[PDB]
């Protein structure tokens, strides 16, 4: 198998040829957030959470969507002001129109957003206008509820749905800031 | 139960019958079958499929949406995915005429924003709903890319250009209860009529389109000023 | 040596011990490392104590005797070998530029997954006379916790010895009597290791019961 | 519950259903106990509260026989009904939402 | 320098778009030089045109081509069987400003059935799409005419000229989406799917439409192949500049007398434009306009003299763009078309990444709340970080779009900006509804 060395912040490691950036990081033990990355979904870089600093990259590079490429210098928000600014900035807009439901939240205590945003967010808010709202709970399914407000549409339950799981019966639905996770109609 | 979107949610949710009638599908499928047969995958038919059926119906339906998931194959919540995405696609009965003004930052400080405004005062009516009269749909849209001839208009997306607030009202008025006044650039017809023409099953060689001043400037003005044209060989 | 002292492996984002809650998230690995050996600019009068500890002890003898040197939050530590201990003990106390008479006891730390060296005792010495102070740290494995006991040198680690002892059975060889002195003399087990369960109950509720916190979904 | 270092308190959540509603919001808690046997006062479980349902009286007069007596439920608990209150079960204040209680512009 | 117009001289006769008239005027010579020519030799020959990109890209359209994979000469085996090579011409026009390709279309739309057969002959695609937004029907119905003609007069289907090449042509009529306009956009709604973009690599040319080598180009540039095939490469060369050679549309709009398209070489200064327009409206004064569409930053009167090129816009920090060239003077407030752009751009989100998404939203509500009373100092800075936050981090460039006019504006008018803090838009929006 080909190897490819690397430098992630000022450490190097080499890994196998087609890794991307966060899974090298993550064998380095580099935590960069990530919300709609999944190991076993094929990357997606829609949350724009996993950004880094690239040397040659004008742009901050989705480390969930990046392969890894030799002699590759990466730094992440541990040793780039720029990769640490994106990431708190998405966290910022991730968060504005997240509900303000911690406490009846199911997820929380185990919620990624809540971790995430304490380990890579701003300590207080900056949002005081009207945040978005939808009717909340909607069942999906006699088992699945769906809270849309709390969603980040970071479209890993429908890439489930359509990769993992050959049944799409959800799918990402209207557009811009009221695009939500659905299923359309009573099915 | 309950499942899916509530029926009073903004951007209202995909409604109406939720299947057609035997005949509706036959012909449906007729027009479907021309519809798949000119792309090299089917799935690639799902956006004029989604014109026909808003052409069967005056917007997509319930019905609509399982027509083209069984014709393409695909899942409902599939084609709702691609429905929902596109702003063309109306999800309310939608009038006779689809009266749009363009209320984009040009159109919009050329007068669009009053031309709006003095609709919506004149039907009585706020931006995508229907007039009582179920003929005039008034809504306002975004740049249509005829920003030299703002403020624009459409009309089932025909031009209208240079429209003031009394001209918009006149049209609308006409619209509304007798004889549509001719689009500056486009043949005027039903929501129905573009909507199948959407789908490519309309024939093409319609009437009217006009260059128009704006589109013709630049050559009025190179003629009066006799300026060379080009860089002759 | 010279390497980070791993004393955990964390896998995993958000800390979890076991799968996770979420998926996707377990597959980082970022191992727990201590303080590893500081570079020789020590802060401080760090400096004048180890330079001094070293050249009472003779160059081999230093070598082999301090394991590592780690400053940590302006604290100093002497990773210092077993076996040894007793010696570098001796001269920390008697050495008039050292002499750190003052022993604060010893307390005993578990680390499991420290391949052979799970359990270190730690000794706070200060020195009134200097106003000074300083840690030692002695590891030994799971399977041969013995350690040399600073009994001679320091009287003061009796009881101590016995405390981590009880807590810990770390053997602390040559105490005069390493008798458990929390603990009943028949109660099985070392308390304080992480192995031994917390031993709590259940809380009592109307209609319910909570498992004690050991027990108990956690995150670190 | 989750602050308690004694693990003294007992909560168990539920919805609050439009036909009986406890609590603004979706969830209320329907089971609340506190083992006043496990109980030390520390306090941490008013500063853990976001909604301040949970306070601290000056009364402490308390002790039993029993040791089950000493588990109070949230019977025990719930502060008494004031003038211009009504039976917790009951739809929330006219055109008010959660945030409206939260942000302290309810009244009677 | 000169107003040029070559696509545009067709327009004031009687019904140009027919193909009659098209041929008239040298009509599909060029597509009969270019299959005299390989299809290789047809891809250097735009190369040395030099003919960059008519979109925002302006990537040069000669390399574009070049990309797609071809197996010239080098054919080792039949059973990959290569993959189909897909043309797709981006009909889509639906940047703010951006109405130079739909009056193209509506007059002459045999210069892009011309140019995209001659593309598609280029880089060897059998099968070629028109993707043309709904809501401009007049220009569909022209189109879907302009290829019916095409297909009856052999320049369509099989054997066309007798050449061997084989070429279907689809319009396909797009529902309503501006970011469908861009690629992998454009090629995931003509998919069927949701018009959002793709991530990249990999790229179109490789992994394009049906995950087959594609191509997608501006209808301006797929016009402008044909006159470049006739008149030769030193013709189009001897108009712009060599970093921008060439000919352009521009759309004259907004406070301008006499606006409209204007065909004018690269690097106009945007000063002779409005010259030939007569200046802005009359009794005001050119206050801000956009070179591009809204995507492009803000340019204010002191760059009145730059040359409309990329090379110059690149220089004063904008992009060329679609050569929108919108217009405002004294009587706008830049913070009403700024909002009004914000919400445009909001409404037209595919929603897919978080930057864009959820940063459009808040400015859209902090521009709302600057325009009435709602405005707080402290706006104008959250304005300009979260414009930060998402350029250069959204996923596609739609969002670096949306941040483009935030930032522009405020750069350079934060005297108006904090003006509106005193209790909202002093301006009188009566004063410039263009009467
Ligand atoms: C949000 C967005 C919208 C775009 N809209 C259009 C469009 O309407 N028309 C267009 O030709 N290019 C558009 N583009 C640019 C395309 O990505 C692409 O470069 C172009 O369609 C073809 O390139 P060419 O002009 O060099 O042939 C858009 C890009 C973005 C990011
Ligand atoms: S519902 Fe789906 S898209 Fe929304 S946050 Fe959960 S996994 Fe992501
Ligand atoms: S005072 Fe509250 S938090 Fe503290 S132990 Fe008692 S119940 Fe728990
Ligand atoms: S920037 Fe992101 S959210 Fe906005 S249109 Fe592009 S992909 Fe969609
Ligand atoms: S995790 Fe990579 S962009 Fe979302
Ligand atoms: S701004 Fe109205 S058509 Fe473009
Ligand atoms: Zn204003």
């Amino acid at each position: 198998v080909e190897m490819v060395s690397l430098t992630i912040d000022d450490h190097e490691i080499s890994v196998p040829k087609g890794t991307l950036l966060i899974r090298a990081a993550e064998l380095m033990g580099i935590q960069i957030p990530r919300f709609c990355d999944h190991p076993l979904l094929d990357p997606v870089g829609a949350c724009r959470q996993c950004l880094v600093e690239v040397e040659g990259q004008r742009k901050p590079m989705a480390s969930c969507t990046t392969t890894v490429m030799p002699d590759m210098v990466v730094r992440t928000q541990f040793t780039s002001e720029a990769a640490d600014k994106a990431q708190r900035g998405v966290m910022e807009l991730l968060l504005i129109n997240h509900p303000l439901d911690c406490p009846i939240c199911d997820k929380g205590g185990e919620c990624p957003l809540q971790n995430q945003a304490m380990s890579n967010g701003r300590p207080e808010t900056r949002f005081e206008d009207v945040k978005r709202t939808f009717p909340k709970p909607i069942s999906i399914s006699s088992q699945v509820l769906l809270d849309r407000e709390r969603c980040v549409l970071c479209a890993r339950c429908t890439r489930f749905s359509s990769q993992i799981a050959g049944d799409p019966f959800i799918d990402l639905m209207e557009r811009g800031a009221l695009q939500q996770v659905g299923i359309g109609q009573d099915k | 139960l309950e499942l899916g979107q509530r029926p009073d949610e903004a951007g209202p949710p995909i409604s109406g019958p939720a299947t057609y009638p035997d005949d509706v599908t036959e012909s449906l499928r007729a027009d479907a079958e021309q519809i798949i047969a000119r792309y090299p995958d089917a799935r690639s038919a799902l956006l004029p499929l989604l014109h026909l059926v808003q052409a069967q119906d005056g917007y997509l339906t319930p019905a609509g949406i399982g027509f083209c998931a069984a014709q393409l194959g695909l899942t409902e919540a599939e084609v709702t995915a691609v429905a929902t995405f596109y702003s063309m696609y109306r999800r309310t009965p939608t009038g006779d005429y689809l009266v749009g003004v363009c209320t984009n930052t040009l159109c919009a400080i050329m007068g669009g924003d009053a031309i709006l405004e003095a609709l919506e005062d004149h039907l009585g009516v706020h931006p995508g709903q229907t007039t009582p009269d179920g003929r005039v749909t008034l809504e306002h849209v975004e740049c249509n890319a005829a920003c030299d001839y703002a403020p624009v208009v459409m009309v089932n997306w025909e031009f209208y250009d240079n429209q003031t607030p009394s001209s918009a009202r006149d049209l609308v008025d006409g619209l509304r209860s007798g004889s549509p006044p001719p689009p500056t650039r486009g043949s005027l017809c039903t929501f129905r009529e573009t909507a199948r023409t959407l789908a490519g099953l309309t024939d093409p060689n319609a009437p009217g389109g006009a260059p128009g001043a704006a589109t013709l400037a630049g050559l009025r003005l190179a003629r009066e000023r006799g300026m060379t044209a080009p860089t002759p060989p | 040596g010279d390497e980070p002292e791993i004393i955990a492996v964390r896998r995993g984002m958000f800390g979890n011990r076991d799968t996770g809650d979420t998926s996707g998230y377990g597959r980082l690995v970022r191992p727990v490392a201590l303080p590893g050996s500081t570079p020789r600019p020590y802060g401080g009068y760090f400096d004048a104590v180890m330079d001094r500890l070293a050249e009472v002890l003779g160059e081999e003898r230093y070598a082999m005797s301090i394991e590592r040197v780690v400053v940590y939050r302006d604290q100093l530590t002497i990773e210092v070998s077993r076996v040894q201990l007793p010696a570098v003990a001796s001269v920390l106390r008697d050495d008039p530029d050292l002499r750190f008479e003052l022993c604060l006891g010893v307390s005993g730390v578990h680390y499991p997954e420290d391949t052979g060296r799970e359990l270190h005792a730690v000794y706070p010495l200060m020195s009134i006379t200097h106003n000074r102070r300083i840690q030692l740290e002695v590891a030994a494995p799971d399977a041969d916790p013995h350690i040399p006991s600073l009994y001679a040198v320091y009287p003061t680690t009796d009881w101590h010895e016995r405390e981590t002892y009880d807590f810990f059975g770390i053997i602390f060889d040559g105490h005069p009597s390493l008798t458990r002195i929390e603990m009943p003399d028949d109660w099985e087990g070392h308390p304080q290791r992480k192995d031994y369960p917390l031993g709590g109950i259940p809380v009592e509720y109307h209609g319910a019961q909570i498992p004690p916190p050991d027990q108990r979904r956690s995150y670190s | 519950a989750w602050a308690c270092p004694a693990d003294a308190i007992y909560v168990e959540g539920a919805d609050n259903t439009a036909d009986e509603r406890y609590s603004p919001g979706e969830r209320y808690g329907r089971v609340y106990q506190i083992n006043y046997l496990r109980c030390i006062g520390c306090g941490l479980c008013i500063e853990a509260c976001p909604t301040r349902a949970l306070t601290m009286t000056t009364e402490y007069e308390m002790a039993d026989d029993n040791r089950a007596d000493l588990i109070w439920g949230k019977d025990k608990l719930l502060a008494p009904l004031q003038e211009g209150m009504q039976a917790p079960p009951h739809d929330m204040a006219p055109g008010k939402t959660d945030d409206d209680y939260y942000l302290g512009n309810v009244t009677p | 320098t000169p107003l040029t117009p070559v696509l545009s001289r067709f327009w004031d006769e009687p019904e140009p778009w027919t193909l009659e008239t098209y041929r008239r005027h040298d009509g599909y010579q060029g597509l009969q030089r270019a299959l005299s020519m390989g299809p290789d030799d047809v891809i250097a020959f735009v190369k040395d045109s030099g003919l960059r990109g008519r979109g925002g890209a302006g990537f040069p359209t000669g390399t574009k081509w070049s990309f797609i994979p071809q197996e010239r000469g080098d054919q080792p085996a039949g059973g990959p069987a290569a993959k189909p090579h897909y043309l797709v011409i981006n009909a889509d026009e639906s940047e703010p400003g951006t109405c130079k390709d739909i009056p193209l279309l509506l007059t002459t739309p045999h210069f892009l059935v011309e140019g995209a057969i001659i593309a598609a002959y280029a880089i060897r695609a059998r099968h070629a799409f028109i993707y043309v937004r709904g809501e401009v029907l007049p220009v569909l119905r022209r189109l879907q005419a302009a290829v019916a003609e095409a297909y009856a007069a052999g320049y369509l289907g099989t054997d066309i000229m007798g050449s061997g090449f084989d070429l279907d042509l689809i319009v396909h009529a797009g529902a309503g989406a501006y970011i469908c306009g861009e690629e992998t956009a454009l090629l995931d709604s003509l998919e069927g799917r949701r018009g959002q973009p793709r991530l990249r690599p990999p790229f179109p040319a490789v992994a394009g439409l049906y995950a087959c080598p594609t191509v997608v180009n501006n209808v301006e540039s797929i016009a402008s192949v044909p006159p470049i095939m006739v008149n030769g490469v030193d013709w189009f060369r001897s108009m712009g500049s060599e970093k921008s050679p060439g000919f352009t549309l521009y759309s004259l709009s907004g406070h301008v007398t006499r606006p409209g398209q204007y065909e004018a070489p690269l690097g106009i200064t945007l000063r002779e434009l409005l010259e030939y327009a007569g200046g802005v409206r009359a009794g005001h004064q050119l206050k801000f306009w956009t070179p591009g569409g809204s995507s492009t930053p803000l340019l204010t009167a002191e760059h009145l003299d730059v040359p409309l090129d990329y090379e110059g816009m690149a220089s004063v920090g904008s992009m060329l763009g679609t050569k929108a060239l919108q217009i405002f003077d004294e009587t706008t407030c830049v913070v009403r078309a700024v909002r009004r752009w914000t919400q445009f751009y909001a409404h037209e989100s595919c929603g897919k990444c978080t930057p864009c998404r959820e940063g459009t939203y808040w400015l859209a509500q902090i521009y709302a709340r600057l325009e009435n009373g709602a405005g707080t100092e402290a706006d104008i800075d959250k304005l300009l970080d979260i414009s930060d936050n998402i350029f250069g981090k959204s996923f596609c460039a739609l969002g670096d779009g949306a941040a483009s006019p935030i930032m522009s504006s405020i750069k350079h008018f934060r005297d108006e900006y904090v003006a509106h803090l005193d209790g909202g838009c002093p301006f009188d929006p009566h004063a410039s509804t263009l009467m």
